[PDB]
RNA sequence: CGCUACUACCGAUUGGAUGGUUUAGUGAGGCCCUCGGAUCGGCCCCGCCGGGGUCGGCCCACGGCCCUGGCGGAGCGCUGA
RNA sequence: UAAAGUUGCUGCAGUUAAAAAGCUCGUAGUUGGAUCUCUCUCGGCCGAAGCGUUUACUUUGAAAAAAUUAGAGUGUUCAAAGCAGGCCCGAGCCGCCUGGAUACCGCAGCUAGGAAUAAUGGAAUAGGACCGCGGUUCUAUUUUGUUG
RNA sequence: UACCUGGUUGAUCCUGCCAGUAGCAUAUGCUUGUCUCAAAGAUUAAGCCAUGCAUGUCUAAGUACGCACGGCCGGUACAGUGAAACUGCGAAUGGCUCAUUAAAUCAGUUAUGGUUCCUUUGGUCGCUCGUACUUGGAUAACUGUGGUAAUUCUAGAGCUAAUACAUGCCGACGGGCGCUGACCCCCUUCGCGGGGGGGAUGCGUGCAUUUAUCAGUGGUGACUCUAGAUAACCUCGGGCCGAUCGCACGCCCCCCGUGGCGGCGACGACCCAUUCGAACGUCUGCCCUAUCAACUUUCGAUGGUAGUCGCCGUGCCUACCAUGGUGACCACGGGUGACGGGGAAUCAGGGUUCGAUUCCGGAGAGGGAGCCUGAGAAACGGCUACCACAUCCAAGGAAGGCAGCAGGCGCGCAAAUU
């Protein structure tokens, strides 16, 4: 079927070269596992030596990590934006490595109000529900307020991700490979390579 | 800038460059830390790997190959593709019935960091095996010697 | 070919085995084990051509499946169970113990030892890593794995291993001055103490010995075998205690054997 | 130049021939993906046969609550293959 | 295959027997005149580190499948073969002694000495060596009994 | 054994071939008494095959209610031998041939710090804090009913097992450690404030898997190595954490029990190490041919970036880019009565020729191609198609691969017993 071999290529100077033997086994190839976004589908592939490889067909939801926090939550993924290998996978919405996908945003936005005890993400109407004013305003003691005023020190996050919160939706790139584990892990972009990846979607619109 | 030049974003994968800090430590410098290594066998690695800011992967110093097997030397010929240059192997094959020799060359592209820098034609060359780049290169540039004519 | 062999022609065999060529078309294929297909012994030829107590392979199998041949003090029945060297061989319906040794010329020679001496082996360090947990794991040349060893015990090293318990009784560093013994290559048999040792990285390190007699010889690093500290073997050693003859004075001796025979 | 024979060359022309390439147009079969659902079960709704406890009016009769073995009929109810 | 010094590297011919281009220039190739008599530091004289401007050459050493060839031993009745065999027995009823060597293995790649021959290298717009002395900028470790 | 002789002329000296001489390996002719070894359908046809055989396997230790045999008790599960069948393993080794193949194969030398690995050997296997005195449904062999001209074709019905197929606990289990932390104390302070402890209640936890971050036990010439810490994830086509078998059977208790404990093995299993390998790479090395001088790049040719696929490294493939790469030191193309070496014949010293052939690598099973199973095959004494041949038929269908051992036809100068 698919082969990978290296004896049907031309050589170095140019010329063809006749093969010795047929295609064997262990140079087979198999066809590319076009991940969608959807509800979960995953097939399991048996590969040489008996392993199994995870082929994610559908994925819906992966653990995503914000790196300067070092927050590591399960987030659903939303929706593909930028693809630098070619621009028909993000057309088609295809979830590879190093693809540049939206996903929610509530899991950091809790994670951080329960943390820094700060509001994050609301309107400036200031309108709130009662749960998110005792998780906020909570009565704590002198020992236990110390420790969150000196955390409130440190509570201060850039303009983009602020922004990015407000939206509800952040942007991230995934690190594995979906067609290899079954699964699409990655990292919330931030610093200038979030800033590349900004200018490179604004100017490809 | 200078560096990002492709569709994808430009990164060393070993340094972390988002580590948030206090506003007094930003305006400083914003100065990543380098990563390079060592390769061993007494080469020592150029002062431009160092300091520099280039990003290659391919790079015996700052990138993610390990130079093992076989050391060898060549001349300089050709540099036009990027990041590669060929080099030529002169040498003497014996034959045994006339008890003699005759004149014999072999070609090979090789990897060139963009830590060398002004290399020329007919430069001495030494280079180090390592695993496949590219379909016909197996060696990396490990030393760069000028010419005879250097003033 | 389209997966294992199993199969070794006789004369593809290794020539310290001493094989004679109009016997059959096939030998003795060994089966895996702790010692390497081409610098083991057998048992069956250990067996049946060495001691001469079978005559055919069928007795020798006759012989194994009684249980009375053991190996390193565990009953094996394979016939062509790997044996390689410093393993025991104990035979207690004929109470005899046996050692594998090289002779100076490079085949594994029949030595008979004390059953006191029965009771351990030296092993030489192959490999030392940490394991889950921060346990410390050693692996020797016949294939053992020994978890928490001696901090001060490195590769190239001996060590003193009880085959009852399997545990380390003590071990010898490998410097200069000790007692070695080539295990592989041009000197295989020999028995010397280490004058210097050159390293090369990236490659090969050379080990230079000298005999007790004053002749010196180089070997690569892995063909060496640390036995004794200092001139004192921790191991009874064969008949000739790895001084390699002359041909000359090999003629010598037999014709002087020769002459005071009668 | 006139006789007698052979080999090798041209060259009206088209046959018996095969072999090797490729341009275009079809294209068996396996494998992968998206569908598909012959059929086979398990869970709920009733009915009558059977064994364990208990509750109730209680005296060797009959219901309630659970389990438990089989059997017959529904639900395009649910689910798995 | 030798004979064939009738394919000539060793080692052939080219005035008249077959043969030197009509003549000249010229790139690649081949070839090329003489000359030049180990080192500081750090550690225990040696150990580490730089060696060598580098090679070519030669002499060592290591790694290099068996089988074949060469070759040691051995009365297969000799030999071609084979890797076998020999010794005393009052019987050893624990039988004893001994072999299964060695040489060679081209080229390329490793290793350590030699320094003749043959290549290549330096200080000329001296921004060349060696011993020192001031001026400025950028970062790391330790000592002020610890911690800022 | 470092070797020559006849032939051109009326006669001579030469150049120069022809012929003469000796090995070796194929055939053939004549002849042939005794013994030891010993090649043998390679050359033309990798042309075609009747027939027969060439791969099957059970221990005390997975499953026996076949009287098919068999000893005693006679409900008192199963005495023993054991056909058949389910399960497990092997069938990817061996044997044959040399068609293809010219930096390809192959040889020496290195590398995997860029991968996989049945089995053997050794190491782990209460390290997880959340019906068990043993859980469930079927299927053969067997008993009965059948269909087809025909096959190692199978259909229905009635039974019954597991180390087949599934499902699932207890125990260790007392806690420990990370975060959350109401509340309770102890110092200084007139007091706020500045400190030091204890803590109920909640979440997480072991090894493997995927991603992100932090610090820097052991090792290399060199890691983005090994080990450690932190936040999470952990695929229903699902990683581990034992519902398995045999032999000898014994010590203990407030006891006669739900009795508790215990020795050797067999089988199985996640993960390391080892063994047997396999697979991709580095350097050097191959016969003739210019009446083959430029080749490669539309359909990847050379390199870069990001991905896909793959067991891994890579134009292996994809997208976007640069214009590259090779060549009189002979590229590219063509031929080879070319599988490559270890080797063989002849040889003063050089050298010439051969190597299908018992050893080591490679390739193939009439020619192509695509696959299932499995640790390992693009397998052919496995399957599925096309192309060419070809067997039985009741014309509806069914079954093929001797370059395995014999043997047969054909081919030829040329090669053995069903
Ligand atoms: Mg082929
Ligand atoms: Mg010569
Ligand atoms: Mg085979
Ligand atoms: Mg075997
Ligand atoms: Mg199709
Ligand atoms: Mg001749
Ligand atoms: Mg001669
Ligand atoms: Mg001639
Ligand atoms: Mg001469
Ligand atoms: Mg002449
Ligand atoms: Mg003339
Ligand atoms: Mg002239
Ligand atoms: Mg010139
Ligand atoms: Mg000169
Ligand atoms: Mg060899
Ligand atoms: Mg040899
Ligand atoms: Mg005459
Ligand atoms: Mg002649
Ligand atoms: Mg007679
Ligand atoms: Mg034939
Ligand atoms: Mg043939
Ligand atoms: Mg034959
Ligand atoms: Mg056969
Ligand atoms: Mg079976
Ligand atoms: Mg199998
Ligand atoms: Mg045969
Ligand atoms: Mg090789
Ligand atoms: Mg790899
Ligand atoms: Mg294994
Ligand atoms: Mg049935
Ligand atoms: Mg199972
Ligand atoms: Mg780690
Ligand atoms: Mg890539
Ligand atoms: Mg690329
Ligand atoms: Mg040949
Ligand atoms: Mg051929
Ligand atoms: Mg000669
Ligand atoms: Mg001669
Ligand atoms: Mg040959
Ligand atoms: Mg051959
Ligand atoms: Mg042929
Ligand atoms: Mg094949
Ligand atoms: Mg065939
Ligand atoms: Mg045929
Ligand atoms: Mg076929
Ligand atoms: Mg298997
Ligand atoms: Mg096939
Ligand atoms: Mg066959
Ligand atoms: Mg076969
Ligand atoms: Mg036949
Ligand atoms: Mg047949
Ligand atoms: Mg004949
Ligand atoms: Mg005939």
């Amino acid at each position: 079927g698919i082969s990978r071999d290296n004896w049907h290529k031309r050589r170095k100077t140019g010329g063809k070269r006749k093969p010795y033997h047929k295609k064997r086994k262990y140079e087979l190839g198999r066809p590319a596992a076009n991940t969608k976004i959807g509800p979960r589908r995953i097939h399991t592939v048996r590969v040489r030596g008996g392993n199994k490889k995870y082929r994610a067909l559908r994925l819906d939801v992966g653990n995503f990590s914000w790196g300067s926090e070092c927050c590591t939550r399960k987030t659903r993924i939303i929706d593909v934006v930028y693809n630098a290998s070619n621009n028909e996978l993000v057309r088609t919405k295809t979830l590879v490595k190093n693809c540049i996908v939206l996903i929610d945003s509530t899991p950091y936005r809790q994670w951080y109000e329960s943390h820094y005890a700060l509001p994050l993400g609301r309107k400036k109407g200031a309108k709130l529900t009662p749960e998110e004013e005792e998780i906020l305003n909570k009565k704590r003691s002198k020992k236990i307020q110390k420790k969150y005023d000196e955390r409130k020190k440190n509570a201060k996050i850039s303009s983009l991700l602020e922004e990015q919160f407000q939206q509800g939706k952040l942007l991230a790139c995934i690190a594995s490979r979906p067609g290899q584990c079954g699964r699409a892990d990655g990292y919330v972009l931030e610093g200038k390579e979030l800033e590349f990846y900004l200018r490179k979607i604004k100017a490809r619109k | 800038a200078d560096i990002q030049t492709e569709r994808a974003y430009q990164k060393q994968p070993t340094i972390f460059q988002n580590k948030k800090r206090v506003l007094l430590g930003e305006t400083g410098k914003e100065k990543l830390p380098r990563y390079y290594k060592n390769i061993g066998l007494g080469f020592k690695t150029p002062k431009e790997a160092i300091e520099g800011t280039y990003i290659d992967k391919k790079c015996p110093f700052t990138g993610n190959v390990s130079i093992r097997g076989r050391i060898l030397s060549g001349v300089v010929t050709k540099m036009k593709m990027q990041r590669t240059i060929v080099i030529r192997r002169d040498y003497l094959h014996y034959i045994r019935k006339y008890n003699r020799f005759e004149k014999r060359h072999k070609n090979m592209s090789v990897h060139l960091s963009p830590c060398f820098r002004d290399v020329q034609i007919g430069d001495i060359v030494t280079v180090g095996e390592c695993r496949p780049l590219s379909k016909t290169v197996r060696f990396n540039v490990l030393k760069v010697t000028k010419a005879a004519g250097t003033k | 070919a389209r997966g294992p062999k199993k199969h070794l022609k006789r004369v593809a065999a290794p020539k310290h085995w001493m094989l004679d060529k109009l016997t059959g078309v096939f030998a003795p294929r060994p089966s895996t084990g702790p010692h390497k297909l081409r610098e083991c012994l057998p048992l069956i030829i250990f067996l049946r051509n060495r001691l001469k107590y079978a005559l055919t392979g069928d007795e020798v199998k006759k012989i194994c499946m009684q249980r009375f041949i053991k190996i390193d003090g565990k009953v094996r029945t394979d016939i062509t169970y790997p044996a390689g060297f410093m393993d025991v061989i104990s035979i207690d319906k004929t109470g005899e113990n046996f050692r594998l040794i090289y002779d100076t010329k490079g085949r594994f020679a029949v030595h008979r030892i004390t059953p006191e001496e029965a009771k351990y082996k030296l092993c030489k360090v192959r490999k030392i890593f940490v394991g889950t947990k921060g346990i410390p794991h050693l692996v020797t040349h016949d294939a053992r794995t020994i978890r928490y060893p001696d901090p001060l015990i490195k590769v190239n090293d001996t060590i003193q291993i009880d085959l009852e318990t399997g545990k380390i009784t003590d071990f010898i560093k490998f410097d200069t001055g000790n007692l070695c013994m080539v295990t592989g290559g041009a000197n295989l048999g020999r028995i010397g103490v280490i004058t210097n040792r050159e390293r090369h990285p990236g490659s090969f390190d050379v080990v230079h010995v000298k005999d007790a007699n004053g002749n010196s010889f180089a070997t690569r690093l892995s063909n060496i075998f640390v036995i004794g500290k200092g001139n004192k073997p921790w191991i009874s050693l064969p008949r000739g205690k790895g001084i390699r003859l002359t041909i000359a004075e090999e003629r010598d001796k037999r014709l002087a054997a020769k002459q005071s025979s009668g």
